[PDB]
């Protein structure tokens, strides 16, 4: 969890200087964090192609992980 | 021949008014052979039993018809008197013991074959002769299924 | 010898015999073809399910026996109008009986007399299990068509 | 439930020293190998309509639908009343 | 909006401006969440415990009746000089000649070849095959179905014709069943390790043969889509 | 634990799934002009990934029927993936554990199963006296060891499959090194 | 997850093992079992003392 | 005291196979910046 948080910060900074070449820092952190948790929170998406490509893989990461966790947590009930 | 009412093997149905019972076809329209049976009605024999014609169909007698086909011998089937497979008891507190059931009719000249489910054991093998079995089975227990979980 | 019905063992090297719960049986061997060998045998002993059945039958009804293994031709097969094997032995005297794995069928039961079967057998198909399962429409399996 | 403990077979009972002793036994053995016997099993003994398997995992049915579909339906019949409240409060303030 | 919202919130859409419209979609979303969660589990339960099916029925099947008319030819064999071969010869004359090249030597050699992959099916006596399948290194081999024998016979003791010992031998054999020594002997000599109760192989990776149905439905949806589009365009042409 | 990506799906499925996403994206463009390439590409690829990016939508009625069913195919892939991972983390490969002294392996010894006890002990007295276990004593007396401590070391090196001894000593031994079990 | 746990698991409630089950060997008054009079089942039970 | 079932709390072992892909995009995303800025000037 803690390394996920620190890599979230790293990826936020990556998106920061990718967009450098009204989306600078806080909004972007909030968006990424929101994206992990089932995309519940309304956001303000960026309008850069490279930023979209960067967000897609994170999306992928989020989808894989959430799936693991539910499944894994089901094992405790069944054992 | 002497037989016995048994649900999977020998069905028993009342005949129609005219004297010949109903025509029936299987799932694929294959006619079902039927044989006229003369057995007593009122399955409980406490009341005076009167013989009444009926017709039977099922597993055993269908095998009987093909068996009688090759040997070229006629037949006329009737039902056992009191619906008992047969055990050896003692009567009237004497030194002689006799059979009671469908085994009595076979021994006392009232029958020649028993085309019915009749298991083979040591007790019955000393008086009658059994053929090679045509179906292998065993004993088991029947109980009521539990309730499904809502 | 066949199946777990009859298992043929080897003699204990120490005492020239073999242990309890076993019946000694002697299997004939032919060595020379130019000059055949007269009464030249080897000694073994064998055990199994049919051996136990035979022991109990002999204990119940009194008689003595002496097993000896078959010479050739497996169980039996009518070859050009002459039997060979266990059935060939029993049909040509000097055997009088036969135990082990021997099914009952119409053709084979016209020259010998069979007893009551003590086991159920038949013809079966045997395949290697595949490391997979079946689920062609598992997605639609849950729920009902009306909801 | 359970396995089988007393194993035997059904047989055709005949009196001793009968002339039909030899012929009947041969006929039964012939019927087994030529496939006639198994034909009778399919017609009279072998057809299953009840569900197999012990646990029998069964899918949910409408009974679940009534507990959930009525809830959203209840909001519809209760949401129409609230619309009157909103429009009444619109002109009341 | 509603169809996107129910299926886990994917497609973008413009929400209604009104307040009661916002109220209704909230309870609809609650229903959609409940709905979806249940479906997922249910599927997990069905998948967790699913019985397997052998890919062959019996001696009356397209695989056996037509061996070459299939994908990679089906190979099976029988040890000769026995009762099974004689029974097969009389009732199935066509399929007897197809197994001439696949005649084996012994039971052990047949088992080894079946393990390696030279054969795909074996035909032999059921009593010995049950024992051999129930006592093996591992659980690779199976006996088909639940043990549906086809030619039910039994093992017996051969005695010379016209002899007096037959009745005594038969009575002695019949005595053993009544007192129950047969049960003890069968338990001691014929029991095995496996029991074949349709255990979960724990399938893996969901090969394409499973989702063929869902891709077929997607293709059918595409077909109806362009059919409807062509029909609507030609109707609007007038 | 698992192969994070490789375990639940074959390698061949992904290429088919990835190609199938590209198939519809071509079709969506066709219906628009017949009655936006990058925008259409974002939509179909975006929906399956559950991420919210892009504002383009199919305005024509043509893709509305096709678009709705495409969203359904997105959830069925993910839902099946979650169930499969749960199934793999709960089941286990079948195995056989010796049920006791009446197990078929011990009652009818083969040529590949070896077990023994300590020579001149109370166990040897128990097996010798009884008759029903006569066939079991012969196999044991050929491989018996000298001491209990030495025999346990043999099990670790796979020179012995089973060892019969008092439960009090063996129960203590299992806890210290839990690569063994009773 | 809880939902899945509730679905999957169930209790068979000890559905009789067979003829060696303790419920049959020494019967109480809360378990009743019977067969057809004058049949081969009666011969099997009566003949042996165990 | 692990008995036999032993439900497994998954460790970092699974993280290597998943975090590498997302981390790999970082070094694979900076490369596509160059073509992106070049394409803007080119067209
Ligand atoms: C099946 O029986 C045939 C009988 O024709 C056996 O063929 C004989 O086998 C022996 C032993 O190998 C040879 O010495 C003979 O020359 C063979 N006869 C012929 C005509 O070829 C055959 O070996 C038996 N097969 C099995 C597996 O028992
Ligand atoms: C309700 N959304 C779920 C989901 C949606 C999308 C991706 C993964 C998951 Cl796991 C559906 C299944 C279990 C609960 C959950 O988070
Ligand atoms: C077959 O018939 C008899 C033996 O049964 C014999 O005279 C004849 O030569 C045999 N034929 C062959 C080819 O062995
Ligand atoms: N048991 C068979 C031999 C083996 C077989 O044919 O499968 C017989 O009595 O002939």
């Amino acid at each position: 969890w803690v390394m996920m948080f620190v890599m979230l910060l790293i990826v936020s900074a990556v998106a920061v200087f990718v967009f450098e070449y009204s989306f600078t820092i806080g909004k972007a952190i909030w968006l990424l964090w929101g994206l992990v948790f089932n995309n519940s929170v309304p956001v303000q998406n960026p309008k850069g192609t490279t930023s979209k490509i960067m967000v897609s893989v994170w999306a992928f990461f989020a989808v894989i992980f959430l799936a693991s966790y539910t499944a894994n947590l089901a094992a405790f009930m069944i054992q | 021949i002497v037989t016995i009412h048994q649900e999977p093997f020998v069905y028993v149905k009342p005949t129609m008014s005219d004297g010949t019972c109903k025509e029936e076809f299987t799932v694929n329209g294959d006619p079902v052979k039927k044989v006229i049976c003369t057995g007593p009605n009122d399955t409980s024999p406490g009341s005076p039993r009167h013989t009444v014609p009926q017709c039977c169909y099922g597993f055993c007698i269908d095998l009987l018809i093909k068996l009688a086909r090759t040997m070229q011998f006629t037949y006329e089937v009737h039902l056992v008197a009191d619906g008992k497979f047969g055990t050896q008891e003692r009567v009237q507190n004497s030194n002689k013991k006799e059979w009671n059931g469908m085994m009595g009719e076979l021994l006392s000249g009232q029958a020649d074959m028993i085309v019915a489910p009749l298991t083979i054991n040591n007790e019955r093998a000393q008086y009658i002769e059994f053929s090679k079995p045509f179906k292998y089975q065993g004993l088991t227990i029947l109980v009521k299924k539990e309730i499904p979980r809502s | 010898e066949e199946a777990p019905f009859v298992i043929v063992e080897s003699v204990d090297p120490l005492s020239g015999t073999c242990m309890r719960n076993t019946v000694p049986c002697q299997k004939r061997i032919i060595s020379e073809n130019k000059t055949d060998e007269e009464p030249g045998y080897i000694k073994k002993c064998c055990k199994g399910f049919c051996i136990d059945i035979l022991k109990k039958i002999s204990k119940s009804v009194k008689f003595t026996y002496d097993l000896y293994l078959v010479t050739n031709g497996k169980h039996g097969k009518k070859i050009n109008g002459t039997w060979n094997g266990m059935i060939g032995e029993v049909v040509m005297k000097r055997a009088y009986m036969a135990v082990g794995s021997l099914t009952i069928n119409e053709e084979r039961s016209e020259v010998v007399d069979f007893s009551v079967p003590f086991i159920e057998t038949g013809i079966s198909v045997m395949v290697s299990r595949s490391n997979g399962t079946v689920s062609p429409s598992a997605f639609l399996e849950p729920f009902s068509a009306d909801v | 439930t359970g396995e089988l403990f007393f194993r035997s077979g059904f047989g055709i009972g005949m009196r001793k020293d009968s002339p039909w002793k030899q012929q009947v036994s041969l006929s039964i053995l012939k019927s087994h190998e030529n496939g006639f016997m198994e034909d009778l099993d399919k017609t009279w003994v072998r057809y299953q309509e009840c569900d197999s398997r012990s646990n029998a995992p069964a899918t949910l049915t409408f009974e679940n639908m009534a507990g959930v579909f009525m809830l959203v339906a209840g909001g519809i019949v209760a949401g129409i009343f609230l619309i009157f409240i909103e429009i009444a409060y619109k002109r009341h303030k | 909006l509603l169809w996107g919202l129910v299926f886990n919130n994917s497609v973008p859409v413009q929400n209604p401006k009104g307040t009661t419209s916002k109220i209704m979609v909230s309870v609809w979303a609650f229903f959609a969440v409940i709905f979806l969660a249940s479906y997922t589990a249910n599927l997990a339960a069905f998948m967790i415990q699913e019985e397997y099916v052998d890919q062959v029925s019996g001696l009356s099947d397209k695989k056996f009746q037509r061996p070459n008319d299939f994908s990679p030819p089906f190979r099976f064999g029988t040890v000769p000089n026995g009762s099974t071969e004689r029974n097969i010869r009389n009732n199935y004359a066509e399929m007897h000649a197809y197994m001439g090249k696949f005649n084996q030597r012994g039971v052990d050699d047949a088992l080894l070849s079946l393990k390696t992959g030279k054969l795909d099916a074996f035909i032999y006596d059921a009593a010995v095959l049950n024992y051999m399948a129930g006592r093996d290194e591992g659980c690779k081999l199976v006996t088909i179905g639940s043990g549906k024998v086809f030619a039910s016979t039994g093992y017996g003791i051969a005695i010379q014709k016209d002899s007096g010992w037959k009745r005594q031998v038969d009575l002695a054999i019949l005595q053993l069943f009544g007192d129950g020594e047969m049960e003890e002997l069968e338990a001691l000599w014929l029991t095995g390790i496996c029991h074949n109760e349709k255990n979960e192989v724990m399938s893996s990776q969901l090969d394409i043969d499973n989702m063929a149905g869902v891709f077929y439905m997607l293709g059918a949806a595409m077909a109806l889509s362009l059919i409807t589009f062509i029909c609507e365009h030609l109707f609007y042409w007038q | 634990t698992l192969d994070s990506f490789m375990q639940p799906f074959q390698s061949t499925l992904w290429l088919l799934v990835g190609l199938s996403v590209h198939v519809v994206a071509v079709m969506l463009y066709l219906l628009d002009r017949f009655s936006t390439l990058s925008s259409a590409m974002w939509f179909s690829w975006g929906v399956l990934l559950n991420s919210g990016i892009g504002e383009g939508a199919p305005r024509s009625f043509s893709a509305r029927i096709l678009g709705m069913v495409w969203a359904g195919f997105a959830m069925i892939i993910v839902a099946s993936y979650t169930a499969n991972l749960a199934a793999f983390l709960v089941l286990d490969r079948p195995e056989e554990r010796i049920t006791g002294i009446n197990d078929p392996r011990l009652r009818n010894p083969s040529d590949k199963f070896i077990y023994a006890t300590v020579k001149q002990s109370s166990v040897d007295i128990y097996f010798r006296r009884q008759v029903e276990l006569s066939t079991m004593y012969r196999h044991m007396e050929k491989h018996n060891y000298e001491s209990a401590a030495e025999a346990i070391q043999a099990v670790r090196d796979n020179k012995l499959h089973a060892f019969i001894w008092d439960s009090a000593v063996l129960e203590f031994e299992a806890s210290q090194k839990c690569d063994l079990v009773t």
